[PDB]
RNA sequence: CUGAAAAUACAGUGGGGCCACUAGGGACAGGAUUGGUGACGUGACCUGCCGUAUAGGCAG
C-alpha cells in the first residue's frame, strides 16, 4: 500500500525567538551571556541573567503558516495522491483544521514556548498578525489548558485560531503573526535559552552590530507550539510533543508504540477506511475519531516517512 | 552581446530561515557538519551562502507543459520529461514524446 | 622543626572525591578548632590536571599530634569498613619540592548567584551612601587557570557550599601559616607545604 | 521489518535521540529586507550545433 | 631407549676509467541533493563581610 518516495513539507513556520531589553535610547539590547574560559585546551563556562536595572525582559519571535498538508509534496502512486487529496478536503470541509488550529494557538496564549521561564514573572503576549490585528493577553500566569478563561482571552483565541485556520486550508493566502512576550524580572534573575549540545554555552544570534542575543532553536519554540497530543490515552497526564511513535523525552518511552495500533503507520494503513468515516462524519453532531486529529497533526508536523 | 543584473529584495520576517544550495555529503565523517550549504567566498574573506548556477538555470528552464493537453504543471526541459516529485518520465522512451 | 605526615588513600573507584576529600578536611578543622593547632597544612599527593587524587595529607611539625589526629572515629571507621588506607606517622624526605595550593575565592564570580549577591550588596551601599546604583560590565571574558572543588558544609548555618581549590609551585620553605581548612589563601596566609607522590 | 512487524529492541531507546551536526542560516535580528541577486547571459548558440 | 652416541670451516683481498634524450601538440559539450528534528532541571559552586568600585580581598 505505502509508496517508496512519499514525503510532506510541515505547514508551521516560527523563527529563531531572540531575547531582549528596551533602555531609554534603544528599544533592542540584546542580552549577551557572560563567558568564562579556563585554563590550551580552554573550556568556555557561559552564565545568562537580567542586567541589574532591567526591570522587563522581551522573547519574540515571527511565525509564519503555509498550507502545506493537503496534498503530499513527493509521491510514485497516483491513487494513493488522489485518496489523500480527497482525504485531506474531506477533513478541511468537516471541519477538523479549525480543532487543530485551537490547540496550536493556545499554546501560543499561554506561553508554552517559553520552556523554563513560563511564569517566572507577570508576562504579557502581544500578537501582531499580517492582516493587521494586534491580541493582548495581559497575564499569561492566570491562564492553562484545562481552566476555563475570561471572554477577552476566548475572544482573542477565537480570533487567532480563525486566522491560523484560514492559513493552514487556503494555498492562496500567505499569513504571519509576530510574537513578543514581555515577563517582569526579579533581581538578575537567571535566563535559560537553549544550548549547544557537543563545557556550557547558549544558542546566539548575531545581530547587525556584531553582538551576540542569547535565543531558543526554531525546533525548540516549533516543539512548543506541537505539543497538543493528549489523544493517545483517555486521562492523558500530560499533552506530547506531535511524533510518530508518540515518544516522551522527559520520561523517555514511547506512548505510541510500534506494536500498538496508535503508531502513525498503523493509523496510515486505515485511510480508506477513515475516508469513509469521515463521509458519515458530514451533515452530523458526530465528533470526529481521534485517530485522524492525531494523523493530521502528524501531516502538519511534516515528514519524509516510509520511505 | 546581450547581459542582464537580476536583484530580488524580500521583506523578511523576525530571524526567517533562508534556503540556499545544499552540498552532497554521503560520505560523512562525525567530526565537521554532514548538511553543507553552497557559499560563495567574497574578497574580504567572508563566505556569502548562494545557490548553484544549475539551480538557478533548472528555475528558468521549468517551461515544460507541451507533454499533455489538458497539463497545467510545468516540468524542468528534459529529453525523457522526468518528473522527480511523482517519479515517472512524462516523456518515455516506448512514446514519440521524448526529444531523440 | 622536621615536619611529619600522614595520608589517607581512597580505595573504591566510584568514589566522589570532592565528598571525601571535603569530609577529611571538616574533621582536621573540628580537630584544629577543639585542640587549639597552628601550622597545620593540607597537600594532595596525587593532583592532576584531570582531578584532584585518590590520597590527602596532613602536614604539621608535631609528631604526638598527627598520631592523635589519626586516631579519629570517622578514619578507624572508614579503615575498618575499608574505604580507607591511612599511613603511618613518617618524616618528610626533607630534600626540596614546595608547592602551594590556595583557596581561590574569585573563582566563585563564574557563577550567576555571586554576581546577584554582590550587586545586591553594591545597590544596598551605593543607595545608603546616597547616589544612584549603576554598575559597569567587563569587555574581556573572566580567565581563570584549572581548579578543583572541595564540597564543605556549614554545620553552624547548615549551608553547603565549595572550596575553589588552584595549585601553584614555590622554590622552597615559607613559613606555616595557613587558614583553618590549611589552604593558604594567596594573599593574608602564605604557608607552603611539601610536594609527595 | 520490511513486511511491516515490529522488532523488539530497547523500549526506552525508542525515545532516544540521534545527534545531528547541520549548517543554519537566519537573517539577523531587525534586518528588514534580504537580497538574492544573480547576473543572466544569453549567447544564440541554438541556431547551429557546435 | 630417536637412521642411535661424538663433532670449531677457516685464514687474505682497491672494479675501475669515458658520456648531451631530443624535436611537435586545444579534453570538450549538458546537469535542481531533497524532505523532518526540544541538551539537559536528583543539582554541590551557597550565605554574608571589607571596599567609592560587577576592581581586589575575606569568614563558615
Amino acid at each position: 500500500e505505502l509508496c517508496n518516495i512519499l514525503k510532506y513539507d510541515r505547514s508551521l513556520y516560527p523563527g529563531k525567538a531572540v531575547f531582549f531589553y528596551k533602555t531609554a535610547d534603544s528599544d533592542f539590547v540584546p542580552l549577551e551571556a557572560d563567558i568564562n574560559k579556563i585554563r590550551n585546551n580552554i573550556l568556555t563556562l557561559e552564565e545568562c541573567y537580567v542586567p541589574p536595572n532591567v526591570e522587563h525582559i522581551f522573547c519574540r519571535f515571527s511565525l509564519r503558516v503555509q498550507a502545506n498538508s493537503l496534498v503530499p509534496s513527493g509521491c510514485s502512486d497516483p491513487e494513493v495522491f488522489s485518496l489523500l487529496k480527497e482525504l485531506a478536503e474531506t477533513f478541511k470541509e468537516c471541519g477538523g483544521y479549525k480543532e487543530l488550529a485551537v490547540r496550536y494557538c493556545r499554546n501560543i496564549l499561554i506561553g508554552t514556548w517559553l520552556w523554563r521561564n513560563q511564569n517566572t514573572g507577570n508576562t504579557q503576549i502581544e500578537i501582531k498578525t499580517s492582516k493587521g490585528s494586534c491580541y493582548l493577553i495581559d497575564n499569561t500566569r492566570k491562564l492553562a489548558w484545562e481552566s476555563k478563561w475570561a471572554s477577552d482571552d476566548l475572544k482573542v483565541l477565537e480570533e487567532l485560531s480563525n486566522e491560523i485556520e484560514s492559513a493552514l486550508t487556503d494555498p492562496n493566502v500567505f499569513w504571519s503573526a509576530d510574537i513578543t512576550a514581555k515577563i517582569e524580572a526579579s533581581f538578575c534573575q537567571e535566563i535559560y535559552p537553549s544550548q549547544i549540545l557537543n563545557s556550557k554555552q547558549f544558542v546566539k544570534a548575531k545581530c547587525a552590530d556584531g553582538r551576540y542575543a542569547v535565543s531558543f532553536n526554531s525546533v525548540k519554540i516549533g516543539a512548543a507550539l506541537q505539543s497538543i497530543d493528549d489523544w493517545w490515552d483517555e486521562d492523558a497526564s500530560k499533552r506530547l510533543r506531535v511524533h510518530e511513535f508518540g515518544a516522551d523525552k522527559e520520561i523517555g518511552v514511547a506512548r505510541r508504540p510500534p506494536d500498538s495500533e496508535q503508531n502513525f503507520y498503523s493509523i496510515f494503513k486505515n485511510t480508506e477506511w477513515y475516508l469513509s468515516a469521515l463521509k458519515n462524519c458530514i451533515t452530523n453532531n458526530e465528533k470526529i475519531d481521534p485517530a485522524i486529529y492525531y494523523l493530521f497533526s502528524v501531516l502538519i508536523k511534516g515528514g519524509m516517512f516510509q520511505k | 552581446f546581450w547581459s542582464a543584473d537580476i536583484t530580488a529584495k524580500i521583506e523578511a520576517s523576525f530571524c526567517q530561515e533562508i534556503y540556499p544550495s545544499q552540498i552532497l555529503n554521503d560520505k560523512v565523517k562525525q567530526g565537521e557538519a554532514s548538511k553543507q550549504f553552497v557559499k560563495a567566498k567574497c574578497a574580504d574573506g567572508r563566505y556569502a551562502v548562494s545557490f548553484n548556477s544549475v539551480k538557478i538555470g533548472a528555475a528558468l528552464q521549468s517551461i515544460d507543459d507541451w507533454w499533455d493537453e489538458d497539463a497545467s504543471k510545468r516540468l524542468r526541459v528534459h529529453e525523457f520529461g522526468a518528473d522527480k516529485e511523482i517519479g515517472v518520465a512524462r516523456r518515455p522512451p516506448d512514446s514519440e514524446q521524448n526529444f531523440y | 622543626m622536621q615536619r611529619y605526615y600522614f595520608t589517607v588513600h581512597f580505595l573504591p573507584k566510584q568514589a566522589n572525591l570532592a565528598l571525601l576529600t571535603g569530609r577529611c578536611i571538616s574533621i582536621m578543622h573540628g580537630f584544629i578548632l577543639k585542640h587549639n593547632i597552628e601550622g597545620m597544612g593540607v597537600t594532595f599527593p596525587a593532583w592532576s590536571d584531570s582531578s584532584i587524587g585518590n590520597e590527602i595529607a596532613f602536614v604539621y611539625t608535631d609528631k604526638e599530634i598527627l598520631n592523635t589526629l589519626k586516631d579519629q572515629a570517622y578514619f578507624v571507621d572508614m579503615q575498618d569498613c575499608g574505604f580507607f588506607k591511612v599511613s603511618q606517622v613518617l618524616a618528610v624526605p626533607d630534600s626540596c619540592e614546595e608547592v602551594r595550593f590556595i583557596r581561590n575565592q574569585a573563582v566563585a564570580k563564574i557563577f550567576t548567584g555571586e554576581s546577584r549577591r554582590r550587586l545586591k550588596r553594591l545597590q544596598k551601599r551605593a543607595l545608603a551612601r546616597g547616589e544612584d546604583f549603576n554598575p559597569k560590565k567587563i569587555e574581556a571574558p573572566r580567565e581563570i587557570d584549572i581548579f578543583h572543588r572541595v564540597a564543605m558544609t556549614s554545620k553552624s548555618s547548615q549551608e553547603d557550599y565549595i572550596l575553589h581549590i588552584q595549585k601553584q609551585d614555590v622554590d622552597c620553605q615559607a613559613e606555616p601559616y595557613f587558614s583553618n581548612y590549611g589552604l593558604a589563601s594567596n594573599e593574608k596566609f602564605k604557608g607552603t607545604v611539601p610536594d609527595l607522590s | 521489518t520490511p513486511q511491516f512487524s515490529p522488532k523488539n529492541i530497547s523500549p526506552q531507546d525508542l525515545t532516544h535521540n540521534n545527534i545531528l551536526t547541520l549548517e543554519e542560516c537566519y537573517v539577523p535580528p531587525n534586518v528588514e529586507h534580504i537580497f538574492c541577486r544573480f547576473s543572466l547571459r544569453v549567447q544564440a548558440n541554438s541556431l547551429v550545433p557546435s
